[PDB]
């Protein structure tokens, strides 16, 4: 049974460290996690339904799966206003039967079916140290995740479209006829910088670039599946990794780790994946927002905005950033790499145009900037809108903070299991994970250091 | 002596404390000290 | 057997029987309107 | 036999709880200050000498209830319920603020009686007496802070009260008025803690992490004894590991363990006396010499001169609030305010 | 291992909830009781959210003297605050 | 074979200060980030960490001593841009805009993390079990918070802390006007974490100290009773836990020195990574409680509380902070 | 009402160790 | 239909939360297990055919 | 708002998120009945 510490070696605090050389318990263990998984999706998108204000924005409503299936275009019109909240329904009631179906396959295996799957398949049972089964495995999947990707461009090139916050004329659910396949492009955006400026992958800015992406990574992904069940592990590779189930656990918990910190800075920075007008505005964006909302009044009001000198000697309302280009004032100043469809119909080729500024600006983009002015990214833990010293009278916290927050805890958590792993599994391959042996104490047989 | 089992008696005892600090926590959004 | 009333019996219900009481008391509160 | 003699007997009987001499000192002084606080926190208001709701019937949470100081037109006064203010009426003596007395003394006797009570037991079980050396750390601490700086200072009212959120009032108070983070004595004190938990931390992963197989099971912890002679753990191999990974190591474990006992006392004991020196506002505020420039040269800007316009706008801002016997009157044209905001 | 029945044991008795089915609750319906009635905020002086203020007021009943703060306490409970 | 003999050195137990690759990384940027700091601490002209033209003296030959001193952090104009030595048109403009600042930490976190991975080298070449790096990873994750991760969030390295005591007493003070980080609960974990660590430290301290077995006289200190490398345990285990058990009661003490050590090198770690993630957090604005006039009577007057004289304190600090570099109502970043 | 969701609330909350139970009662492999 | 509509869900919650208990009661307890194989089959069957009745009755209520 | 034919099933709606967090909480209930063996 190995269902205690005496015959196991693990604690029932470690009791799940019991399931590593029974394949199907641990199957089972997997199966009913992923029925937890969408389980939490379906159950997540039903409440967030329950209690959807169609005519609110959805940041205003503590919502985070709803933005998700809008920018899928799903349930959305022009301006992101809700047309039908049905497809949301439909997400969430799918999720929750699939995960009954999920639930019961792994309490069946974990419970109920066969504790190890060598003996009724050889296609199914494992040992963790057979390399080319798990090339096999990690082939299967990456096939499975490369059609993940697929899907991703057909709902975007075929099933009605995606998002755009970027769409002329205002953010609409648009399909994508022509996406970026230059390899140039799409591996430009692996090779720029993470700072400021450039900002990496989180810096991809139109759809199209997107959808591109998604095609290389599904084509890659499917011909990696393929290349992993066609081959074998090679001599390096043999001798460069351990080759255990903690060993592949703490890779899986290091790339876990990684991917969280990226997805942190893409729902904090990036506003065309996650739009402003499902997630709220970024950080950069609402004080770029209050520049330009200030900007507005005194301009209104009859300050000359071009000539108007702050306390500082700077702009009060328009700078220079350090390579010459004109930029909103203030502390703001750090925010200049913003861009957004609100505000870019004013950047002429120097920067913002003076008279663009002093002419163009229509009423929707001062509504669009008080609206975000009004609902930066700050709030407090019990959910009240604004700075720390404000009173309570607002409960606003925007979903970027929620998402940014949370996933940064996941993923410094996670780079600390992966450093958990790591160390024991290359303690346990080497044979100490247990202690020092007293008879043979490596340190006792080596040179002092005097 | 043993006539209940202890892991009942944990689990109504967690149970009620769990319901404690849940009415504790409503309470901190409603009625006196909610803001409203 | 084993005595019922010891000092340990006293610490406790020194320590639980006010604990209940401030409980019940602090649960009330939670239903006061202003 | 004597009473005396019989009485002692019964006081160090061994039991599930130990009683001991000290004992009659400890667990009334000791209960009645846990209860005084938990009874304030839960009932007792603070609207009468602070003017702030202070308790859970008042509809403050857990962070925010504290049983608060008496008001400052007090003074020094112990607040005995018999005493010439109370007048042995019981609601008046909670409306002011006699609980935060109660608590104060009985804690000081009861921290009194807790020391007395390590001096006891190490000496009945045969043990040297380090535990009430190092305990003597929080009771310097709890002495310099809660009855040496009032008594320095005009009454009751500017020592912490017993709460959460009044402490992080304390805390900002000390920055805002005395400039605590500049005081060298409170940095010695920073450094024995944060020294402290580094040890703990450090000392407690070099021994999980250098422990001999004593057992084939891969929980470790059931291959420890209790009544074994051999160390459980590699000293020899700790060592080599933080010589060549910091440079120098531990080579005697009662030299490191003396050190742990050492580090955190040491840091809370300069804190006291730092805390002493604020009852008595000698506080190290300013470097006179960067003064004497920034007021000479308005180009001068270090990270001090910043602090102290924070200071001054703690000062400002907090103080016809914290203060209220004061009758503080700042209009909003004299209140320090940079651009904005 | 000093003398008195291990707490496992004790509250795994039926004889001990047959006691405590009584006491528990009848201490809790007691501390809730003495909140629900308003006799805490007798015993203890706490003001109810209508007596913090007078009707027209807004000034803060502080204690400004030692040996005459019970008469100023009484003073501004008698204020109809 | 040239390379064999170098990664036999690299990986060799016995150099006298253990390399390894995470070595080979850490030593050039831990030295480059330390002669950086040492040259920037006493030498380095003022730094316009504002962007606003208004230069802060943060070295020693410039006026300040060794608790004013700092070395400042990069302009606000450059806000989260790479700025090395090469992207700057003179050394004077680089030290201008503050580039010491984003190449010391740079480098201080690259070294740091490479120390991490240091311990576990030596860890592993010893034979050792692995987690003292996992222990290690609170401070790190700590100084990664307050030197990347805030300036992340907040969009300029500038809000990173500054590397002096007045600057670090400057960014605490600046952090509770704009996060409340005493009210949060990952702060209070934290302090929860120094504070237990200290006094969990002085408890094992003088338990151990107090169970020394006697093996020398009051003439000879007592550490002399201790002898390097020795088989036998230098304290008795069980009069500590004796004394400790008749102290509280017997059942909140360790008998297992195991189990006592894992749970001394769990609780300060477990404290430092939630105040870590509470400076991460916060660097995402997700602020401390918020209870500003949150207690209201029949009326609807306000009832002050403790959290109303703290928000005082943070609306002081957060007016008089920066003052010259705000033109707009709203603090956003 | 709230009611209806504690009465929810308290189903599921006890179908959990209501599972705990009956295999505990019946001897079951748990 | 939608009190026939509303008949079915309730149905289809019912027999979740009977189900959620039973199988794994049914699986954890092998002295009955051969009766209790066909209720489990006959459950997610009448489970499956519930979820789908509802999808199609949505769509008419 | 969900469909007004699902109405009546607000309420479990409202409690239905929570469900996971039980789940961790039952292991524990599992692990008391066994003595956490
Ligand atoms: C530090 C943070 C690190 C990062 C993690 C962030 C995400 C964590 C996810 C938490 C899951 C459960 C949250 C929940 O259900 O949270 C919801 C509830 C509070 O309920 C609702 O909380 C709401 C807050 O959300 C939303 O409120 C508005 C909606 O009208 C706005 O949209 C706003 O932006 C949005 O945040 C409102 O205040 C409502 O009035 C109130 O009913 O939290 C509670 O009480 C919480 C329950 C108290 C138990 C204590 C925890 C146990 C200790 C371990
Ligand atoms: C022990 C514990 C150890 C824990 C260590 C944590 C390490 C992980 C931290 C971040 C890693 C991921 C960084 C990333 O994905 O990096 C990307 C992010 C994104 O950067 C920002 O990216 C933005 C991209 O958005 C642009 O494009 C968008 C398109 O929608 C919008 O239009 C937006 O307004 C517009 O500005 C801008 O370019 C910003 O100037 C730029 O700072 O970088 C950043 O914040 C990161 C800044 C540099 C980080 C360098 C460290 C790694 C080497
Ligand atoms: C995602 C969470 C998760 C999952 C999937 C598992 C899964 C598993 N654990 Mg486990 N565990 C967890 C969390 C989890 N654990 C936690 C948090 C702890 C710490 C307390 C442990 C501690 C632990 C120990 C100590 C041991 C396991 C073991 C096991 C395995 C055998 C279980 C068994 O025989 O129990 C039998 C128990 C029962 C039959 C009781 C009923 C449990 C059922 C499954 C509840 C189902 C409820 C659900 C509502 C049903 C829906 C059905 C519907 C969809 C139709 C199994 C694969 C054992 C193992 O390794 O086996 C070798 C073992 O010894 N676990
Ligand atoms: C996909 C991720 C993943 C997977 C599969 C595993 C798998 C495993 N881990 Mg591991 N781990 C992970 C991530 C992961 N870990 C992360 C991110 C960390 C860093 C925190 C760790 C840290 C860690 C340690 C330190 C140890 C393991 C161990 C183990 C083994 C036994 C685990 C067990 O029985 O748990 C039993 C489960 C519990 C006891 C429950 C823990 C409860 C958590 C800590 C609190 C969760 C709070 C919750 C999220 C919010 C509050 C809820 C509310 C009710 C209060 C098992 C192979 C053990 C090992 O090495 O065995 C070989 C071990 O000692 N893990
Ligand atoms: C990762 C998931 C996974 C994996 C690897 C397995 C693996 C296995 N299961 Mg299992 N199972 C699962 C999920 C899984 N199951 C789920 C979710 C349920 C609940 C319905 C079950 C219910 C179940 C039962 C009742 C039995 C097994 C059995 C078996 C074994 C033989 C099955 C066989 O020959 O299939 C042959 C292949 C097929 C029958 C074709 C299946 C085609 C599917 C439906 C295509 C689905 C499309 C796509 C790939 C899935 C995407 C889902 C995703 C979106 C969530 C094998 C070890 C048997 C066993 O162990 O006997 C001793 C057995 O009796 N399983
Ligand atoms: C989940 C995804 C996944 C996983 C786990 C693996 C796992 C594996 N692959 Mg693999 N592969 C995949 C997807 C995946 N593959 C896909 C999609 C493709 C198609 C492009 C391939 C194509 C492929 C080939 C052609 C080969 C492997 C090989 C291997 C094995 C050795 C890995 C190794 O040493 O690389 C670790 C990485 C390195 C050694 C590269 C150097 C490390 C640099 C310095 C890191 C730089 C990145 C840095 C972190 C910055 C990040 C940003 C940057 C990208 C700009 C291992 C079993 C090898 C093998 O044995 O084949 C059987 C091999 O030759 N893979
Ligand atoms: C042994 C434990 C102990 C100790 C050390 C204290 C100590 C204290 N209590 Mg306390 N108290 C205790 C137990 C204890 N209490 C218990 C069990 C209760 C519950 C009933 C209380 C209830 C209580 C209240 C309600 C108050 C105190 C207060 C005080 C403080 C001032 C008391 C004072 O001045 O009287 C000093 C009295 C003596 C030292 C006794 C003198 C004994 C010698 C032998 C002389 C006896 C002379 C002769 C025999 C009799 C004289 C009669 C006639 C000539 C007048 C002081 C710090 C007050 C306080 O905290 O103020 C803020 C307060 O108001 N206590
Ligand atoms: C192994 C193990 C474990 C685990 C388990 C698990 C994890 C499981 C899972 C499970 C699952 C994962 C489950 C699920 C379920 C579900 C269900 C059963 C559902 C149903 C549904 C329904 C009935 C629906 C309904 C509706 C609709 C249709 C719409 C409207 C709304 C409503 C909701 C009404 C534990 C930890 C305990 C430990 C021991 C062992
Ligand atoms: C453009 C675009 C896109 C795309 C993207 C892509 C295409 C990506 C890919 C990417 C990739 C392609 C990645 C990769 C990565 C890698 C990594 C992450 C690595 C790792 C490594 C490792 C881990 C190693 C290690 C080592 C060392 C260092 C030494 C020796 C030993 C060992 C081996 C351990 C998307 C979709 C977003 C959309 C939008 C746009
Ligand atoms: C002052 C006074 C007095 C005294 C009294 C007393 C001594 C009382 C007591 C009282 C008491 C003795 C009370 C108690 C209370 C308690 C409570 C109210 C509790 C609560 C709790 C809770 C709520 C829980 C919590 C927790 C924690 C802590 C952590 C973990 C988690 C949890 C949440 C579970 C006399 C008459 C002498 C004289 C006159 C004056
Ligand atoms: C969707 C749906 C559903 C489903 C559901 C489910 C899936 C459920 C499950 C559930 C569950 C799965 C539950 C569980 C619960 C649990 C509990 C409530 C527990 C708690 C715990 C505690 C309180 C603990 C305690 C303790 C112990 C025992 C030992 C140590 C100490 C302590 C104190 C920690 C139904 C059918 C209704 C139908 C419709 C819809
Ligand atoms: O730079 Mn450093 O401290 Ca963060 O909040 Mn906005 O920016 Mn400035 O004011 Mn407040
Ligand atoms: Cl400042
Ligand atoms: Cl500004
Ligand atoms: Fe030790």
């Amino acid at each position: 049974t190995n269902r205690d510490q005496e015959s196991s070696g693990f604690a029932w605090w470690a009791g799940n460290a019991r399931l590593i050389n029974l394949s199907g318990k641990l199957l089972g263990a997997h199966v009913a996690h992923a029925g937890l998984i969408v389980f939490w999706a379906g159950a997540m998108t039903l409440f967030e339904l329950a209690h959807f204000i169609p005519e609110k924005p959805m940041y205003e409503q503590g919502l985070i799966l709803i933005p998700h299936i809008a920018t899928l275009g799903w349930g959305v019109g022009p301006g992101g206003e809700v047309v039908d909240t049905f497809p949301f329904f439909v997400v969430g009631v799918v999720h929750l039967i699939s995960s009954a179906v999920l639930g019961f396959g792994g309490v069946y295996h974990a419970i109920r079916g066969p504790e190890t799957l060598e003996e009724y398949s050889s296609f199914f049972g494992y040992d963790w140290k057979d390399k080319n089964k798990m090339t096999t495995i990690l082939g299967f999947h990456l096939i499975v995740l490369g059609i993940g990707a697929l899907l991703l461009v057909a709902k975007a090139m075929f099933f009605g479209g995606l998002y755009d916050t970027w769409a002329p004329g205002g953010g609409d659910v648009r399909v994508i006829t022509n996406p970026t396949l230059d390899p140039r492009v799409i591996f430009g955006y692996l090779l720029k910088s993470p700072f400021g400026g450039e900002g990496w992958i989180v810096s991809v800015n139109n759809l199209e670039d997107v959808v591109g992406g998604h095609i290389w990574i599904g084509l890659i992904c499917i011909a990696g599946g393929i290349w992993h069940i066609l081959t074998t592990p090679f001599g390096w590779a043999r001798r460069a990794f351990i080759w255990s189930g903690e060993a592949y656990l703490s890779y899986s918990l290091g790339a876990l780790s990684m991917m969280g910190f990226i997805a942190t800075c893409f729902v904090w920075f990036n506003n065309t994946v996650y739009p402003s007008e499902f997630y709220g505005p970024t950080g950069p964006e609402a004080s770029q927002a209050q520049a330009m909302t200030f900007l507005i009044r005194d301009q209104k009001l009859g300050a000359n905005v071009g000539s108007a000198q702050g306390p500082t000697g700077l702009g009060k309302y328009l700078m220079r950033s350090p390579t010459g280009e004109i930029i909103f004032g203030g502390e703001t100043m750090r925010f200049w790499d913003f861009r957004g469809p609100w505000l870019e119909p004013l950047r002429g080729p120097n920067g913002l145009d003076l008279n663009k500024i002093k002419n163009d600006i229509q009423p929707w983009q001062e509504r669009r900037a008080a609206e975000y002015m009004t609902h930066a990214p700050l709030g407090s833990l019990n959910s009240v809108g604004g700075v720390a010293t404000e009173i309570n009278s607002v409960n606003f916290v925007s979903p970027r903070s929620w998402l940014a927050t949370s996933h940064f805890v996941l993923a410094f958590f996670f780079l600390v299991g992966h450093l958990w792993h790591a160390g024991r599994a290359r303690a346990a391959a080497a044979g100490f994970e247990k202690g020092i042996d007293r008879e043979s104490e490596p340190v006792l047989s080596m040179p002092s250091l005097d | 002596g043993g006539r209940i089992p202890l892991w009942i008696v944990a689990t109504v005892a967690g149970m009620g404390v769990i319901v404690i600090v849940g009415l504790f926590f409503y309470g901190a959004y409603a009625g006196l000290g909610s803001s409203l | 057997s084993y005595p019922i009333f010891t000092v340990r019996w006293v610490a406790v219900h020194t320590l639980a029987v006010p604990t209940i009481f401030f409980l019940g008391a602090i649960a009330a509160m939670q239903f006061i309107q202003r | 036999r004597g009473w005396f003699d019989i009485l002692d007997d019964w006081l160090k009987r061994d039991r599930f709880v130990f009683v001991g001499w000290s004992g009659i000192l400890l667990f009334p002084c000791a209960y009645l200050a846990l209860g005084g606080w938990l009874t304030g926190t839960t009932f007792v208001t603070s609207w009468y000498t602070h003017g702030l709701a202070s308790s859970y019937l008042e509809g403050c949470n857990f962070l925010t209830v504290a049983v608060s100081t008496p008001a400052n037109s007090m003074g020094h006064s112990l607040l005995l319920l018999w005493g010439p203010e109370a007048q042995g009426d019981f609601t008046r003596w909670c409306q002011l603020g006699g609980l935060w007395t109660f608590i104060a003394l009985h804690g000081a006797f009861g921290l009194i009686g807790f020391m007395l009570r390590q001096f006891e037991i190490a000496r009945l079980v045969g043990v040297r007496p380090y535990n009430a050396i190092a305990f003597s750390a929080p009771i310097a601490v709890f002495v310099s802070v809660f009855l040496i700086y009032p008594l320095g200072q005009s009454s009751w009212f500017f020592a912490p009260s017993f709460g959460v959120a009044a402490i992080f009032r304390f805390l900002l108070f000390f920055q805002g008025f005395h400039n605590w983070t500049l005081n060298p004595f409170h940095m010695m004190g920073v450094a024995g803690v944060l020294g402290g938990a580094l040890l703990c931390a450090i000392h407690g992963a070099t021994v999980e992490n250098t422990l001999f197989q004593d057992g084939e099971g891969a929980s470790t912890f059931r291959a420890f004894n209790p009544t074994q002679a051999e160390e459980t753990y590699s000293m020899v191999t700790a060592n080599r590991f933080w010589s060549q990974i910091f440079g120098i190591a531990f080579s005697n474990k009662r030299w490191l363990h003396f050190f742990m006992l050492f580090v955190p006392v040491t840091g809370l004991w300069m804190s006291a006396i730092g805390v002493v020196g604020l009852a008595l506002n000698l506080r190290s505020y300013d470097f006179i010499s960067q003064e004497i420039r920034a007021a000479e040269d308005p180009e001068f800007e270090t990270f001090y001169t910043k602090n102290l316009l924070l200071n001054e706008g703690i000062r400002a801002w907090m103080a016809p609030q914290d203060q209220p016997h004061e009758n503080f009157v700042f209009p909003e044209e004299v209140l320090p305010r940079g651009n904005a905001l | 291992t000093t003398g008195e029945r291990p707490f496992s044991d004790i509250i795994t008795s039926v004889r001990y909830w047959v006691i405590h089915s009584i006491t528990i609750p009848a201490l809790f319906i007691a501390g809730w009781l003495f909140v629900s009635t308003g006799l805490a905020y007798d015993v203890f002086g706490t003001p109810r959210p209508d007596s913090y203020y007078a009707q027209e007021q807004r000034s803060i009943p502080l204690v400004t003297d030692r040996f005459e703060a019970k008469q100023q306490v009484e003073t501004f409970l008698e204020q109809l605050k | 074979n040239l390379w064999e003999r170098f990664c036999n050195w690299v990986t060799s137990t016995d150099n006298r200060l253990y390399v390894g690759w995470f070595g080979v990384i850490m030593i050039p940027t831990l030295l480059a980030a330390t002669i950086c700091f040492v040259i920037a601490f006493i030498a380095a002209p003022p730094v316009d960490i504002d962007g606003i033209r208004e230069p802060v003296s943060g070295s020693l030959l410039y006026g300040n001593n060794i608790i004013t001193g700092a070395v400042v952090p990069s302009s606000n104009a450059i806000g989260l841009h790479f700025y090395p030595i090469w992207e700057a048109a003179s050394l004077d403009e680089w030290l201008y805009n503050g580039g010491p600042y984003q190449l010391i930490i740079f480098h201080f976190l690259l070294g740091a993390s490479c120390y991490m991975g240091r311990q576990w080298e030596l860890s592993y070449r010893l034979g050792m079990r692995p987690w003292i790096c996992v222990a290690y990873s609170a401070p790190l994750a700590s100084a990664f918070a307050v030197f990347l991760i805030y300036p992340i969030g907040q969009g300029s390295f500038s809000d990173g802390m500054p590397l002096g005591i007045s600057g670090t007493f400057n960014f605490m003070i600046v952090f509770q006007a704009e996060h409340n980080i005493l009210m949060h609960p990952f702060h209070q974990l934290g302090v929860a974490g120094v504070f237990g660590g200290a006094l969990f430290c002085a408890m094992h301290g003088s338990l151990v100290t107090s169970s020394l077995i006697r093996e020398t006289t009051e003439t000879e200190s007592a550490n002399y009773g201790y002898k390097f490398g020795q088989e036998e345990e230098t304290y008795n285990i069980v009069a500590a836990h004796g004394y400790f058990g008749r102290l509280i009661f017997q059942y909140a003490s360790f008998n297992n020195s195991r189990s006592l050590h894992f749970f001394l090198a769990a609780w300060p770690v477990v404290g430092v990574w939630f105040t870590a993630l509470g400076i991460s957090t916060m660097a995402f604005n997700l602020n401390g409680f918020n209870f500003n006039h949150s207690v209201i009577d029949a009326k609807g007057n306000v009832i002050n509380t403790w959290a109303d004289i703290i928000n005082r304190a943070n609306l002081g600090m957060e007016v008089m902070h920066e003052r010259n570099a705000h033109n707009f109502p709203l603090d956003l970043a | 009402e709230v009611i209806a969701q504690l009465t929810m609330i308290a189903m599921i909350g006890i179908a959990g160790p209501m599972i705990i139970f009956l295999l505990a009662v019946r001897r079951g492999n748990l | 239909m939608t009190i026939l509509f509303q008949l079915a869900l309730a149905a289809l919650v019912i027999l979740s939360f009977v189900m959620v208990i039973g199988v794994p009661v049914a699986y954890a307890s092998p002295q009955d297990w051969d009766r209790s194989k066909q209720l489990i089959f006959l459950g997610s069957g009448l489970w499956i055919a519930l979820v789908l009745v509802v999808g199609v009755l949505n769509f008419f209520v | 708002k969900l469909p007004e034919a699902y109405a009546i099933f607000d309420p479990l709606v409202d409690v239905l998120p929570v469900i996971p967090v039980l789940f961790l909480a039952l292991a524990f209930v599992w692990q008391a009945a066994v003595g956490f063996r």
